[PDB]
């Protein structure tokens, strides 16, 4: 647009840079100095891809304001939009693995202390993120960013594909947290129930109201509704600031929450 | 080739 989207791009640069420097933090205190466990695995890949998704977007806010105000007129290539959708994907896809691993140390304690393969939860990250590359790259070269021209028929295909593989992932998500609450609400003895209750209902209402959005107006809405060309510059920068407030409050819940807290 | 940008 022209103005009326400019004050959404100051917005997601405000909270663009919050996330790089906490997912920088992140990164370098789960690589370099800290003691790791499978959960630091989890949150250490989740701020790489959130280090990436916020990334692309800042350099997306960089090329829109050299375009604004200094008229360079700069365009970025069409590969750097793939490999922030493989960002944003692997960094749901994080999430979700994050819950389903909560629900398994919850209702099966014994395995998940005694029984669990160290080298279980890197191989689960990374083809998490293989299938991520399988439905970016597979989505990119079909709808132009890759190879310079692809089908659009394709392309709405694998865009109906990683959608459906958006509400998989968020059914996965809270069906798992759906367990690990009635399991919870049924056999606690000594746990800090209100706390529990009220980071599960955090983190699914991040996943639902700021993580979702962006991917359902990227790859569902936008083909479902077919008149969406008035609609794009009330929904799509809104949406933009809503999964860079989710990848940007990622590192301050799963993280400076749970292990940084009493400081 | 899509656009929204
Ligand atoms: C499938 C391949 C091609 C994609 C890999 C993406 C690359 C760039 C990165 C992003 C974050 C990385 C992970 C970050 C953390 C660790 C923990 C380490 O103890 C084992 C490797 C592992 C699990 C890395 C594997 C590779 C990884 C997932």
């Amino acid at each position: 647009c022209g103005k009326e989207t400019l004050i959404p791009v100051f917005l997601i640069l405000f909270i663009a840079l919050v996330g790089l420097v906490g997912n920088g933090f992140v990164l370098w205190l789960l690589g370099f100095r800290m003691r790791r466990n499978a959960f630091s695995v989890y949150v250490l890949s989740l701020a790489g891809a959130d280090f990436l998704f916020l990334c692309f977007q800042i350099i997306n806010c960089l090329v829109y304001l050299s375009n604004f105000f200094c008229s360079i007129s700069i365009n970025f290539p069409s590969f750097f939009t793939t490999v922030m959708t493989c960002a944003y994907l692997a960094g749901l896809s994080m999430l979700s693995t994050v819950s389903t691993e909560r629900c398994l140390s919850v209702l099966w304690p014994i395995w998940y202390r005694c029984r669990r393969p160290r080298h279980l939860s890197a191989v689960v990250c990374v083809l998490l993120w293989a299938l991520s590359l399988l439905l970016s790259i597979l989505e990119g070269k079909f709808c132009g960013f890759l190879f310079s021209d692809g089908d659009s028929g394709w392309c709405q295909t694998f865009d109906f594909i990683t959608a459906a593989w958006l509400i998989f992932l968020f059914m996965v998500l809270c069906g798992s947290s759906l367990a690990l609450l009635v399991r919870i609400l049924c056999g606690s003895r000594g746990l800090p129930l209100t706390r529990l209750y009220l980071t599960i209902l955090l983190t699914v209402l991040v996943f639902l109201l700021c993580g979702l959005p962006f991917g359902i107006q990227w790859f569902l809405i936008l083909w479902i509704w077919k008149d969406s060309d008035v609609l794009f510059c009330h929904i799509h920068p809104v949406s933009v600031v809503l999964s860079s407030l989710n990848s940007s409050a990622n590192p301050i819940i799963y993280f400076f929450v749970g292990s940084f807290r009493k400081q | 080739f899509r656009k929204k940008w």
